[PDB]
């Protein structure tokens, strides 16, 4: 339940953080 | 009588010929014809264009000499690659994206000759740094307006970035049928060649330039940032206790915190560190 | 699956996770033999609903070779489509005032086409053309451009009703009615395809036969689109050969429909031959219609791969052509749709944000 | 083009859903109505607005385009139909393949192959509406062009004399009963969100084998002898 829910949510959020950060340069 | 969201694959060398010819005859409104071929109805492709001297008469059909045009076409056929005439181009310093009356008349003659003979406006003087204007349209007969007008066909492509100028709107052209979409033949073997070879800085990144103008440049930097010191001072005693944004909107000063931002200090720092690193890299090379 | 009571949901769903079309065909056969009406019938519809192409076809093949005929018909889904049609007829809702204010908003621009399409979206599956017929008659002044969209509207209103809609559209024979307005025939073929959507087999056959025996001017657009619509995912040899001939003849005016039909027939197949042919033709040709149709084809050439699509799109969406970039990302997006595939989202957002290329 | 794409996307999010999902639903529907009635907008913006209105009222709150399936997977035909519709910038006349993306909903109780049973379900949750709200069908219009007379002083003194002569010479049906307690035939477009607030009518002779919690097709059990309860939707 919440375990893998948070796992996937963290995976997607940590990915999008880096992807959107890639635009700072 | 079919004119969809047509697109012109214009060539970079055609662009270069256009700009050279206009730069030469800036005030003469020099004339020329756009050497293109209708491979189909709307995907028109122009690979080459030529420059012709406008006769003393001005904008006239006879100014484009027929025998001279035929000889030029034969020369192109013998050396180079043959190409049809279905268009024309003209440096237009006077006003913008529309055609003068004589331009409309000669384009009507060109339309009678050819099938479309697109009317292309290219302003040589308005193109200065970033915006070169190449607007192509078609003259129409009186029947297109009495039928369902806006000969723009049923598609959602020529409505993309279609902003005709006000003079083009008040004139018939760019309003008779439609405005043609432009495209650049950025093919590889060509575009990669251009980007690799023309804009060439390859061993020019090794410049040292430690202090060629940089001692006095640093003096000037210190003076500018002393002005910034006075500005940031002024800001810190402004710093009012009434939501300082309220003070700032009505007392903009374009100071170091506001407009002379950290970007300029970063430029100074980058210049200094670039000279430092070049000098130090060459110092360690010096062995 | 091995639970003693053959409950519907678990055995319908776990088998398609594990990709056991043979096993689900076997259980369907045992249900048919035991004549458990509820179990067999419900499990067959649930297989139809949860499974997809290349799975339902395999299961029905292994089932065909007490209720076998019923299972075959209901997996074919003609009864489900008929139920959808009769529900659309019964609970269909129309707005005459909206028809009229759209007619008011009709102007010389493409907006009149927009109004016709919106009215037909509201009148989808009505099997009655009076308001729409009058609207088309009123707008029957701007042709040779809006015929395609008007016949799209006529297709969406009468989709899946080949019993009478076939004749209703065949009432527009192009040659005698209008030789000058050349999109008459293309619109006829296009409405034929749209009307006979969700219908295959003989539909595919007579589409491809009249497409072989016809002109290449305007009919081919609608004909190829309808052929792909009828043979979606089938990739059968005859339509594949017709589409390949149309593509490699360099008939650019129809190359768009040819690429779209290639995509439809190789829907989800992940055909390496198809994708390499599409790419090679992309570098060979330089026509915008060809590029957009081929973009559609490469878009729906495959989905749900997660094993080849990543490298294929890293190769194709990176390629020189913006159309190739757009189509390759289409492929990766619909091939990793259904799950948060981190690598696919990575490539997708990176090509969104880094390159300035507008396409 | 971005404005029209946003209009189309908002219509697509707002298909098959009423204001119960969000109060902005009615606001966006009236926005669509006023922008399609506004004929001084750009060609592309108006085109997108009209397509948005069409996809919103596709079939009359009867059919819908959804990527979610019964088990939740992507419906690839609908995906590619939406792709082709989106490719209007490439080719608007080629962007009409969306007709295959139709994904209607229905909770069926077809026990037989031909006989259609009177499989009927009820509801008891007040904040839930669907099935053709009919937003704009009667104008209630009046063209008056009437301005009141400005009689002021002696005309008004005569009006005072005219006053001197002239002196002698739905609540019980709107409080409780919102139409949410209806019964519907087996073919009925209903969302799983509506099924969530739905209530199962165990009182009726028909009971389901497949649970009435997720939308789909259900075979009804073999009913009692002397079969009855036939409907023809």
């Amino acid at each position: 339940k919440l375990q893998q829910e948070l796992e996937f949510l963290e995976v997607q959020e940590e990915y999008i953080k880096d992807e959107q950060k890639n635009l700072k340069k | 009588a079919v004119d969809t969201a047509e697109q012109v694959y214009i060539s970079s060398l055609a662009l270069l010929k256009m700009l050279k010819h206009g730069r030469a005859g800036v005030p003469m409104e020099v004339m020329g014809l756009m050497l293109g071929e209708f491979v189909d109805d709307y995907t028109v492709r122009v690979i080459d264009v030529f420059a012709m001297p406008q006769s003393g008469t001005g904008v006239s059909v006879e100014a484009v000499d027929p025998v001279f045009q035929a000889k030029m076409l034969d020369m192109l056929k013998q050396t180079g690659r043959p190409e049809m005439v279905v268009g024309w181009y003209h440096s237009h310093p006077g006003f913008g994206c529309w055609l003068s009356g004589v331009d409309i008349n000669t384009q009507q003659s060109f339309e009678a000759l050819s099938e479309r003979a697109v009317a292309v406006v290219v302003d040589p003087i308005q193109s200065v740094k970033g915006k070169v204007v190449i607007d192509a349209f078609r003259l129409i007969n009186a029947n297109m307006m009495v039928l369902g007008h806006e000969p723009r066909q049923t598609t959602s492509n020529l409505g993309h970035l279609n902003k005709p100028s006000i003079q083009a709107l008040i004139h018939g052209l760019n309003r008779h049928y439609y405005s043609i979409t432009i495209n650049y033949r950025k093919n590889e073997l060509e575009q990669k060649m251009l980007l690799n070879l023309h804009k060439k800085s390859w061993m020019e990144g090794l410049t040292l330039q430690d202090y060629s103008e940089h001692c006095k440049h640093n003096e000037s930097v210190v003076k500018e940032m002393l002005e910034l010191a006075k500005n940031y001072n002024k800001a810190v005693e402004e710093e009012d206790k009434m939501t300082p944004e309220q003070l700032a909107i009505k007392n903009v000063g374009k100071q170091d915190p506001k407009r002379h931002l950290e970007e300029h200090v970063d430029v100074l720092m980058t210049s200094n560190i670039v000279q430092c690193l070049a000098a130090m890299l060459d110092t360690v090379v010096f062995k | 699956m091995n639970l003693e009571k053959p409950d519907f949901i678990n055995v319908c769903q776990c088998l398609i996770f594990l990709d056991d079309p043979q096993a689900v065909s076997d259980i369907l056969e045992k249900l048919v033999k035991e004549d458990n009406l509820l179990m067999a019938y419900q499990i067959c519809f649930d297989l139809y609903e949860s499974a997809s192409q290349q799975f339902l076809s395999s299961v029905i093949q292994n089932l065909r070779t007490d209720q076998t005929l019923k299972m075959i018909k209901i997996l074919s889904g003609e009864m489900a489509i008929e139920l959808h049609l009769q529900f659309l007829i019964r609970n269909n809702n129309t707005d005459l005032m909206i028809l009229k204010n759209t007619k008011d908003a009709v102007r010389n621009s493409v907006c009149h086409t927009a109004t016709v399409i919106a009215n037909s979206f509201m009148h989808c599956g009505t099997t009655s053309d009076q308001f729409l017929r009058d609207n088309l008659e009123w707008l029957a002044r701007a042709t040779n451009w809006a015929k395609f969209t008007a016949t799209a509207s006529l297709g969406v209103i009468h989709k899946g009703h080949e019993k009478e809609a076939l004749q209703l559209m065949a009432t527009y024979l192009p040659k005698d009615t209008s030789p000058g307005s050349a999109y008459q025939e293309g619109g006829g073929l296009y409405a034929l395809g749209l009307i006979h959507a969700n219908h295959g087999g003989d539909i595919i056959d007579y589409l491809l036969n009249q497409l072989k025996n016809a002109s290449n001017d305007i009919v081919r657009h609608g004909g190829s689109l309808g052929l792909g619509l009828a043979a979606m995912g089938t990739a059968r040899q005859d339509v594949y050969d017709l589409l390949k001939t149309n593509l490699y003849q360099d008939d650019a005016v129809t190359g768009e429909a040819a690429g779209l039909a290639l995509g439809l027939v190789m829907l989800g197949s992940k055909n390496a031959q198809a994708i390499e042919d599409m790419v090679g033709y992309a570098q060979e040709t330089q026509h915008e219609k060809i590029l957009r149709g081929l973009a559609v084809g490469i878009a729906l050439v495959m989905y749900g791969r997660m094993e080849e699509a990543d490298a294929l799109i890293e190769s194709l969406c990176r390629d020189k052509d913006p159309i190739l970039r757009r189509s390759g990302m289409y492929t990766v997006a619909m091939a990793y749709c259904g799950s948060g595939n981190n690598k696919a989202i990575r490539r997708l957002l990176h090509v969104a944000v880094s390159d300035v290329n507008d396409d | 083009y971005v404005r029209q794409g946003a209009l189309i996307a908002s219509a697509l999010i707002m298909i098959q859903q009423t204001e119960i999902t969000c109060p902005k639903v009615n606001q966006f529907r009236q926005l669509y109505s006023k922008v399609i009635n506004d004929k001084h907008d750009d060609v592309m913006a108006k085109f997108g607005a009209i397509l948005a209105q069409g996809i919103l009222d596709a079939g009359g709150h009867n059919v819908t385009i959804s990527l979610q399936s019964r088990t939740g997977h992507t419906h690839m035909p609908s995906v590619v139909g939406v792709l082709v519709f989106t490719q209007f910038w490439f080719w608007f006349p080629l962007s009409h393949f969306l007709s295959l993306a139709y994904t209607p909903t229905c909770v069926i109780g077809l026990n037989k192959d031909l006989k259609m049973p009177k499989v009927q379900y009820k509801s008891n949750c007040k904040p839930s509406t669907f099935a053709y709200p009919a937003p704009l069908e009667v104008p209630k219009e009046k063209e008056k062009e009437k301005v009141s007379t400005a009689v002021l002083s002696i005309t008004a003194k005569a009006k005072k004399k005219e006053k001197e002569k002239e002196k002698k010479e739905e609540k019980e049906k709107k409080k409780e009963p919102e139409p949410n307690f209806q019964l519907l035939d087996n073919p009925a477009r209903v969302m799983p969100a509506q099924l969530k607030v739905l209530t199962m009518p165990e009182t009726c002779r028909y009971q389901p084998f497949k649970p009435l919690s997720i939308g789909g097709i259900i075979i009804l059990k073999d009913t009692s002898e002397d079969i009855e309860e036939l409907v023809e939707p």
